[PDB]
RNA sequence: GUGCUGUGAGGCAUGCUGGAGGUAUCAGAAGUGCGAAUGCUGACAUAAGUAACGAUAAAGCGGGUGAAAAGCCCGCUCGCCGGAAGACCAAGGGUUCCUGUCCAACGUUAAUCGGGGCAGGGUGAGUCGACCCCUAAGGCGAGGCCGAAAGGCGUAGUCGAUG
RNA sequence: CCGAACCGACUAAUGUUGAAAAAUUAGCGGAUGACUUGUGGCUGGGGGUGAAAGGCCAAUCAAACCGGGAGAUAGCUGGUU
RNA sequence: AAGGUGAUAUGAACCGUUAUAACCGGCGAUUUCCGAAUGGGGAAACCCAGUGUGUUUCGACACACUAUCAUUAACUGAAUCCAUAGGUUAAUGAGGCGAACCGGGGGAACUGAAACAUCUAAGUACCCCGAGGAAAAGAAAUCAACCGAGAUUCCCCCAGUAGCGGCGAGCGAACGGGGAGCAGCCCAGAGCCUGAAUCAGUGUGUGUGUUAGUGGAAGCGUCUGGAAAGGCGCGCGAUACAGGGUGACAGCCCCGUACACAAAAAUGCACAUGCUGUGAGCUCGAUGAGUAGGGCGGGACACGUGGUAUCCUGUCUGAAUAUGGGGGGACCAUCCUCCAAGGCUAAAUACUCCUGACUGACCGAUAGUGAACCAGUACCGUGAGGGAAAGGCGAAAAGAACCCCG
């Protein structure tokens, strides 16, 4: 999913993350009540915030 | 009977704890020979 | 790369079910292979009330030892040996036996 | 420590010998005095500690020479 | 302003149990398990952007994970932060 | 285990057990032979079902639960402490706290009980305490002075409560 | 000065594989002082400290403990298949 | 690459199968707190700041700087007129850790001498400082013996010899010979001629490794058996019969092995070629002074003061300087030989915390590491420190459904 992240701007990539930490949270709280069935996608938006901290280092120059 | 083990751990810190190794170069040879043997806890220090 | 494949029709070597021919359902990473209806055994299952409870002594299939099992040849009829050669670019697999790929 | 400043004179170790010839540790120290020495290029004094050889020394090589030796060797005075 | 990002960060879970229940209805104080280096002000901030309340004021404690056997292994729970939230009068959650 | 065999250390054969290694001959090398060392390690005896079961404050009975109750729960009675054998802190310990469940081991007996096993729960502060400001004894200590090296002492400072 | 707390330790019995590697019980001395106690600090091994007994310095003291020189040395005792 | 989401360790929810599943390698990114720990402090993993940039919903938030010392530079700046000390700032460097080997500063005793003091143990153990991949040493003020050799280092001899020695216990060379390896240079200075040798750095090439990988020959029947790789029979491969696995012992079942190949990227080495610095040659000069030597006290030399050369120097002295000086084991003469008081230098040598491969008339659970196993753990101790025990179901869990006493 790298490629396609890598075609946004800077300012999409900020806009994604914070919907994908928003996501991370109410995952998080469905999980805690038992009320979330596919646990799987708990790391799946676990890597891929960590996908979106690579690229926003990448087009820093870091 | 009073026995010779009074515990108190501002003493127990301040006689043998990580600082007070650190302060002498015979103290940081004790840390060197601990860490050499591979002790799991190198000193009092909780 | 392996010589024995998930889905290969393979006739077993050695051991009590030898000469019997089944199909490859499983590899397992220990170098054993689950073939179907091969290596049976009889499980004498608990029963479990945490979901369904049919416990009672259940018939499956044990794993084997890969080097245990030939890829069948059907052409000939027999147990072959495998062999690894380069065609249009791709990495095949080939049949010792009369060459010709798998 | 006892160390001469000009000619890096300091202690060393020997023995005491008795006449029964028993041997003991003992030190040789320097003859080392601290003296203010007038430096006629800078209008001043310039206060070493200094072994009575190396005051010969300075005696015969003068105090430039001698003082730029101490500047080569980091020496501070 | 504490920034969202770090608001999304410091609720955890709610915390269920007979305390916890007793505690919503009959003084309004939701339970809940907070990071361990959360404070005051970070709770409430985060509980009425995310949860959308009013909150009065917040409590909090630290709880001491305890040790346990797992067949002759030895080991320790962590240690973990609880907070009392209570919400202004009116609110539900 | 048994039989045979040699002057001896030993050798050979074979039944049973065992379930995968063994090794002639002639040479070669040794961590090569154990009953003692108040030898070393582990196992198991003896005394012996003996001494003892940890303050001579003390128990009795009815009911409950339970496979089982002198010891647990409830009740009535009795006795013991009461400048403590009551209540509450600091220190020290660190979950021993509460609830459910279990009785192998632990508990000097039994145990349905437990500070025991397992699981869940439980510690909410502007005012209490710590942190914090301030210093004592004392410690460290830029430069500094001193010392073969390591280091010693100490100024400005900076720490240090038991205040 | 008499006497509890508190600090001691003169006598006796018990205990001596103890309830306890120094105690228990009945008596005993000091108890406003050269008193007693909490917390923290300082002194280090031929060294400390000692109202002085070679006492005490972590149940160790006519030279602490731990590691090293180290397999010290043993004209002695034991053992040697 | 057709499988996969590390182990205990099943399950759950999932990913993937022709190439963004997983896995392996190169290069990157992220990398909390403590620790030299460096913003101040501190009972390690915690407490408390300053300054500047931003941001703000006025509650606040984010980020970056801020140790010490050394060197250099700038600005500033006392007593004190110039100055100097001092002060501030900046740049660059250092510190800490690590098994051995290496150089240096200090340096025991037990023991042996059948006691013990000289002597020995021994410049050992140990403490300290410093460096490197090696270190140190090194280009004759060296030996030799009237013939000659030609820096240093290491190995075999010389030889337990010559000597030293309460002439006791003990200590113990050199000359000379055979080997490994081999290399020579610069400053103390000008002129000429010039940028010429030579090393160091940095680019670029070509090879050659290292860090993932690819292909890799040839067996069936029958007997015993739970199972064949064993027996018996008949075949086949071999530049592959090293080794490991598979239900008993397999060249031909599997993984390998011989052999033949492979790199996007990073990197080692040896060449080549750039760029930078370095200076090459000739000539004429110069030739290391509180030094050599001496007196006194010690130490080092195999050599214990001895008839004792030579070396080092704590103390007091003190030349000649090439027409000169050092050495040749007291000393003198003669002769021979060398040129101190400035410095650099590869190889042969020492070691192994660590990585890979291979090997053993080495061990096989009281052995071998203390530790085959979650061991420097449990446990013991205030602490330094001390320190265990504990391996094996089966080929495969097929790890015993169900019934019975309790
Ligand atoms: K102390
Ligand atoms: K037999
Ligand atoms: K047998
Ligand atoms: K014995
Ligand atoms: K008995
Ligand atoms: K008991
Ligand atoms: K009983
Ligand atoms: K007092
Ligand atoms: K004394
Ligand atoms: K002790
Ligand atoms: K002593
Ligand atoms: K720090
Ligand atoms: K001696
Ligand atoms: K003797
Ligand atoms: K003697
Ligand atoms: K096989
Ligand atoms: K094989
Ligand atoms: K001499
Ligand atoms: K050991
Ligand atoms: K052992
Ligand atoms: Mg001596
Ligand atoms: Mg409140
Ligand atoms: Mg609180
Ligand atoms: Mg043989
Ligand atoms: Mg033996
Ligand atoms: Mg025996
Ligand atoms: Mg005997
Ligand atoms: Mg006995
Ligand atoms: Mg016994
Ligand atoms: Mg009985
Ligand atoms: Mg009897
Ligand atoms: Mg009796
Ligand atoms: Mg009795
Ligand atoms: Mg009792
Ligand atoms: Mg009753
Ligand atoms: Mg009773
Ligand atoms: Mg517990
Ligand atoms: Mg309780
Ligand atoms: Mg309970
Ligand atoms: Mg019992
Ligand atoms: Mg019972
Ligand atoms: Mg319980
Ligand atoms: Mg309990
Ligand atoms: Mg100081
Ligand atoms: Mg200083
Ligand atoms: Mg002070
Ligand atoms: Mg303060
Ligand atoms: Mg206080
Ligand atoms: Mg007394
Ligand atoms: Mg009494
Ligand atoms: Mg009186
Ligand atoms: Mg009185
Ligand atoms: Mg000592
Ligand atoms: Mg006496
Ligand atoms: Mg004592
Ligand atoms: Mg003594
Ligand atoms: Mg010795
Ligand atoms: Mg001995
Ligand atoms: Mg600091
Ligand atoms: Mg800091
Ligand atoms: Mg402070
Ligand atoms: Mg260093
Ligand atoms: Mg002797
Ligand atoms: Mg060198
Ligand atoms: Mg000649
Ligand atoms: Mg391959
Ligand atoms: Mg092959
Ligand atoms: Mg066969
Ligand atoms: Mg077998
Ligand atoms: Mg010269
Ligand atoms: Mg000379
Ligand atoms: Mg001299
Ligand atoms: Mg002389
Ligand atoms: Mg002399
Ligand atoms: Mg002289
Ligand atoms: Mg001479
Ligand atoms: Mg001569
Ligand atoms: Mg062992
Ligand atoms: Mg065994
Ligand atoms: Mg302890």
């Amino acid at each position: 999913k790298a490629k396609e992240l890598r075609e946004k701007s800077v300012e999409e990539l900020n806009t994604e993350l914070l919907n994908l930490l928003r996501e991370q949270f109410n995952l998080r709280m469905q999980a805690a009540s038992g009320q979330l069935q596919q646990s799987h996608l708990l790391k799946q938006v676990r890597r891929d915030v960590a996908r979106v901290k690579t690229l926003l280092n990448e087009k820093a120059g870091a | 009977m009073k026995r010779t083990f009074q515990p108190s751990v501002l003493k127990r810190n301040r006689s043998h704890g990580f600082r007070a190794r650190m302060a002498t170069k015979n103290g940081r040879q004790v840390l060197a020979r601990r860490r050499a043997k591979g002790r799991a806890r190198l000193t009092v220090s909780k | 790369a392996a010589k024995i494949r998930r889905d290969d029709e393979v006739i077993v070597l050695t051991g009590k079910d030898k000469g019997k021919r089944g199909k490859v359902k499983n590899v397992l990473s220990s170098g054993k292979v689950i073939v179907e209806g091969i290596n049976l055994v009889k499980k004498h299952q608990k029963p479990v009330p945490a979901l369904n409870q049919p416990g009672g002594i259940v018939e499956k299939e044990a794993a084997i030892q890969v080097s245990n099992v030939a890829i069948f040849n059907a052409a000939t009829g027999k147990a072959d040996r495998v062999g690894f050669r380069f065609e249009d670019g791709k990495k095949v697999r080939f049949f010792k036996s009369n060459s010709e790929t798998i | 420590s006892r160390v001469c400043q000009v000619t890096g004179k300091r202690p060393v170790t020997g023995n005491n010998r008795s006449h029964a010839l028993n041997a003991t540790k003992r030190r040789f120290l320097p003859n080392l005095h601290s003296h203010r020495f007038w430096v006629e290029s800078e209008k001043r004094f310039v206060t070493l500690r200094v072994s009575a050889k190396g005051m010969r020394v300075i005696d015969k090589k003068g105090i430039d020479t001698v003082l730029a030796e101490l500047r080569a060797r980091g020496e501070k005075y | 302003m504490i920034r969202e990002e770090r608001l999304l960060k410091v609720l955890r879970a709610p915390h269920v149990s007979e305390k916890a229940s007793t505690a919503m209805e009959k003084s309004n104080t939701i339970v809940l398990k907070v990071a361990k280096d959360a404070t005051k002000a970070e709770i409430k901030a985060a509980v009425q952007k995310l949860f959308e309340v009013e909150v009065e004021v917040v409590n909090t404690l630290v709880v001491k994970g305890k040790v346990k056997r797992h067949g002759q292994r030895i080991g320790r729970r962590s240690d973990w932060k609880k907070a009392y939230v209570t919400l202004k009068e009116g609110q539900n959650l």
